[PDB]
This record gives C-alpha cells, structure tokens and sequence, in this order.
RNA sequence: GGAGACGACGGCGGGGGCCCCGGGCAGAGUUCUCUUUUCUUCUUAACGGUCUAUCACCCUGGAAACAGUUUGUCUGGAGAUA
C-alpha cells in the first residue's frame, strides 16, 4: 500500500518547444511494463501532466526511477535530442531535462 | 522477606531454603475486594527447567501461602521490580544459574546472564530506567535489561561485598563490606 | 582512543592540567552528539545522543578550553 | 558432486537425526548404537 | 534513407573493439552545432535566445 | 623450569578476505527495432575497551543389554556416557 512518486521536469526544453510533453506521455503509456509486458498499465502506475512542462508518475509497484531515466533516454534518441539534452537528478525523485554545456564559437 | 511494591496487591515473598514462597498475609487490611485482586494477579499465569512453579501443600494452602518456586540451589536475596511483575533471586553457589529473574504473570523463570565474573551476592533493580545491578564479591556489574548487555562495572575496594542499595534518583550507590568499609559510589 | 560513557567523568578529564583540545561533533543523520577532549596520551570521546544534555554540558566545561564545533569539510 | 562430498553430507544428517531421536526419547541407547552402525554401512 | 544515414553515423562513432570513451557531459560542444541541428528539427533558434 | 625453539604430508572444521548472484541510490553506454537493459561508486588501518573456544583441566558418579563417536580413525575402571 506504499506509493512512490517521480517527477520528470522538462520545463526549459518545453519552453524552447523542442520537447513535446504530450508525445512523451504517449510514449510512457506504451513503453512502461508492469508484469513483464507492455500495455499492462492498470491502477498500479498512473501518468499525468502538470502544466509547467512536467510529468508526474505515481507507482504502487516496485518501479525504479532508473527505469524512468532509461525511458526518457530512449525518447531523446528517437527525437534526435540525445546529443544535446541531458537527464540529471536534482531532488529525491525529480529528473530535469537541461542542455549540455555550450561554448560560444 | 520482601513485599510487592504495588499498594493494590499486599503480597509477600519469603525465601526459605531453595524454594521461594509467595503468600497473602491475613492482616487487618485485607479487604475481600483486595484479596480477590491479590488472588487474580498471583494466579494469572497458570495458563531440567529452571524455576519449577507449583502449588504448595494442603497445609500451606490453608495457612495462606499460595505459590512456590523451587530453584537448583539455596538463595540469599530477593529483589522486586517497581511494576510488580518481575522479581529476581540471587543464589550463591548456583554457578551459571545464580541470578534468575521470574515473571509472575507468565510463571516463567529465566537466567538472563549466564557468564558472571565472580560469586553473586545480591542483585537489585534500578529505580527509574530499565536496567539491572548484580553484585559479586568484589564488583557490582550493571546490565541493561533491554539488550541483555553489560554497560558498566563498579569496583569498590571491598574484599567481600556484604550489601548494596541504590538511590531513588538512580545515580548513586552505597556499598557495605565485611571489611568494615562503607563506600559511596 | 577511549570512550567515556558518563558525563561527570568527561568534565573531570577536561579539568585535568593536560587537557589541550576540545571539539564537539554533530552527526545529524545518526542523531547523535560527540564531545571529544585531548589530554596528551589519549583522545576521550563522549557519545550523548541528546540535544538537551549537550547544551548543559557545553555550558559546564571550563572556559579556559576554547570549545569549537567541528566544521564540515576539514581543511 | 563427488561421491566423497555426498557420503559426507549424508552421514552428518543421518547422525544428526539419530542424536535428535535419542535426545527426544523416541529411541533407546541400544537401538541408537545399532542404527548408528547400520548408517555407517 | 534516414534510417541508413543514422545507422552510418552510428558506425562512425563505433569501433571494432570496445574503447574507453569521453562522456558527453565532459566534452564541450560548439555554439554553431546546436543552432544547426535544431534548425533541421524545425525549431525557432532565435526564440530560445540560444545565445544564452 | 618455561618461552625463544622448530620435520613432511593428508582429508575435515571454524574465521576473515577475493570471486559469483540479487535489490536500491547516482553517473555513463547501446537504442532502425529489441533489451524494467550493460558498465562503474557504495571503503574503514594501527591502537584500546568489551564479548566470543575446540582441545585441555576440575567436581559428582560408577559403565556389558557395552557405550560415546568421526568423512576416516578411535576412546573408556590408569574412570567413559551424562
């Protein structure tokens, strides 16, 4: 009866309009697997959006945030943003999308 | 002879030989309401083992004593707990079964500390915090009863410790000795 | 290094003539407090595990020994 | 697993059970000695 | 064709045997490459004040 | 008088390390597709206190309806099991 909450913050890439938050929510609903299979998203795991470019994932099962880091890393490669967008952990269960370090040429 | 510290019971524990007797004295103040509560508490636990609990004889039942706990060797000291459910008996020359703690509500006798450095003389309970003092001939070892571990060793200069008492504040000791010395710790 | 398990022993060590250094260590994750005093041969520490007794002990040590809290990240 | 290691593990659990039965009172001394040597075979 | 171009660029970074590589958090990337790549993605690079 | 001060080997037991396996935190890697995925960090000295023992030794007692007992051997009225 324990609840685990993870937050993926994509506020800066969403304000740049380079990251589609709605595409990431649909991606998470097709890729998260519960009992070894995809599409088994029942009441155990729920995904919602917060209006600041953030995605909130609430899990009653033993869902790892490393799995959530692996899924957002997969989405960046499909969107060709892996070379330029990086996933960091800034809080206990908060993962933030930010740019890599850029040097002026 | 030692009284149960609770004012609601009026129960006496007497040390005669090996076995320990618990009685209800026929006193002017034993109200039948108090006697029934005294009967109920002391009989609540009837639902080579150390401490064989048993009923005394028909002569002893009519006289007033009500329980009997026999141990392996003769005992010399009895110490009561504040709540009244625990009491301990020190039996010198009992070796590893020298100090036995008895639970009255469960009719259970246990030896908490098997290895004891020296010959046990007298034990006592702490007046505030849950822990136990056991005094051998030349030392007074303090044991914490929750973790069953020794936390302090008190070393008087006595050749043979006769008796010891603990302050109600629980931070001081007076130690009596057969070599004439009274020591404050 | 030795361990002191009582408060009034620790003050007797701090009142010795060779008591040179005195430090106070905060361990908040384990919720404990350590009082350490250096008196030449040995380092004696006292683990109190109480905030209230640590404040009274801090006021009871001699003012000659400049008691200092241990700063995080030692140079 | 080598037969040496198996014989060995079989002998310990057979001797542990015989001690437990002799301590619990389900067998006597004279039946325990016969069963010990039958186990050694 | 885009699948083959991505697969060819993967082989450009890959080696025949595993080598120790520098993480992207460690390397430093030019300003002009970010505006170039986001322009292919069809993103207004002047709106995001990409000049920090 | 003891220690210093002592041969070679064998099978067994205890204890610590190294290896292997699973989870979690954090970072890194593959990603056309697949991979709740792969890799890396997760350490604790001298010294001091306290607790922990096979053998060995002591007390009681007297053992054949022989017993205890090891993987193996053996041990006991010159005192075994308990």
């Amino acid at each position: 009866k324990v609840t685990k909450k993870f937050i993926i913050n994509a506020s800066q890439p969403a304000s740049d309009k380079i990251f589609d938050v709605s595409a990431f929510e649909k991606f998470l609903n097709e890729r998260i697997k519960v009992d070894g299979r995809v599409g088994n998203l029942g009441d155990v795991i729920k995904i919602s959006q917060i209006g600041d470019g953030k995605v909130e994932i609430i899990a009653h099962n033993d869902l790892s945030g490393r799995y959530l880091k692996y899924l957002t890393k997969k989405f960046l490669k499909k969107m060709q943003l892996r070379d330029w967008l990086r996933v960091v952990a800034t809080s206990k269960g908060v993962y933030e999308l930010k740019f890599y370090n850029i040097v002026n040429d | 002879v030692r009284w149960r510290p609770t004012k609601d019971t009026f129960i006496l524990a007497a040390a005669a030989g090996e076995d320990i007797f618990l009685m209800i004295p026929t006193h002017p103040s034993v109200t039948p309401a108090l006697d029934q509560a005294s009967r109920d508490i002391l009989n609540a636990g009837f639902g080579e083992p150390p401490g064989k609990w048993a009923r005394p004889g028909t002569r002893l039942e009519d006289e007033g004593v009500l329980l009997r706990i026999t141990v392996r060797s003769t005992i010399k000291a009895i110490s009561w707990h504040r709540r009244g459910d625990h009491f301990a008996t020190v039996s010198p020359s009992g070796q590893r079964s020298s100090v036995a703690i008895h639970t009255l509500s469960k009719h259970l006798t246990q030896i908490p500390f098997r290895k004891l450095n020296g010959l046990a003389q007298t034990a006592s309970f702490h007046p505030l915090r849950p822990l136990f003092f056991v005094a051998t001939q030349r030392s007074i070892r303090c044991y914490d009863l929750q973790k069953l571990e020794l936390v302090k060793i008190v070393q008087p200069g006595a050749k043979w410790i006769s008796s010891f008492d603990v302050h109600p504040g629980g931070d001081n000791l007076v130690v009596g000795s057969y070599d004439k010395r009274l020591l404050w710790h | 290094p030795q361990e002191v398990s009582d408060i009034k022993k620790f003050i007797e060590i701090c009142r010795r003539k060779d008591a040179s250094a005195a430090r106070i260590k905060k361990n908040p994750k384990t919720q404990q407090i350590k009082f350490k005093v250096r008196c030449q041969r040995f380092l004696y520490t006292l683990v109190l595990k109480d905030s209230d007794k640590a404040e009274k002990l801090k006021q009871s040590l001699p003012p000659n020994l400049q008691i200092k809290d241990v700063p995080k990240r030692n140079k | 697993m080598p037969q040496q290691v198996l014989w060995m593990r079989r002998q310990r659990v057979l001797r542990r059970l015989l001690v437990k039965y002799r301590a619990s009172g389900k067998i006597d001394k004279h039946l325990y000695h016969e069963l010990y040597h039958l186990a050694k075979g | 064709e885009q699948h083959a171009l991505i697969r060819n660029e993967a082989k450009m970074r890959k080696s025949l045997k595993n080598r120790a590589i520098i993480p992207r958090k460690a390397v430093k990337k030019p300003l002009s490459q970010l505006e170039d790549h986001l322009d292919q993605l069809g993103v207004d690079t002047e709106a995001i004040g990409l000049r920090a």
